[PDB]
């Protein structure tokens, strides 16, 4: 549209359990702070989902 | 010293003139514009800045 300058920019919501969501509001499920807030991060290893 | 004064046999005694003046008064010419350019006008984000 006109009188915007010359730039566009557009949001991305893809990290809803991905690698790259980083963040510091994780709690395990004892109810102590962890440093990952996503669940799994992205991994297949079964001991780790477990 | 320099009244005007007659006798009792007068002519050709006191004589007197006139005199005009002109004045006078002339035009000039004032003017000055400015530039824009149209990615000016489209872009600002600011409309009706004309």
């Amino acid at each position: 549209p006109k009188h915007y300058g010359k730039t566009i920019k557009v949001y991305e919501y893809v990290p809803l359990l991905d690698d790259r969501n980083i963040n510091d509001q994780g709690i395990d499920a004892s109810g102590a702070t962890i440093v990952n807030g996503n669940l799994y991060g992205s991994s297949k290893d079964i001991g780790n989902i477990t | 010293s320099k009244l005007p004064l007659l006798t009792e046999n007068g002519g050709r005694v006191n004589r007197v003139g006139f005199t005009r003046i002109a004045r006078e008064g002339s035009i000039h010419k004032f003017g000055f514009f400015y530039e824009f350019t149209q990615e000016s006008i489209d872009f600002d984000s600011d409309d009706g800045l004309m």
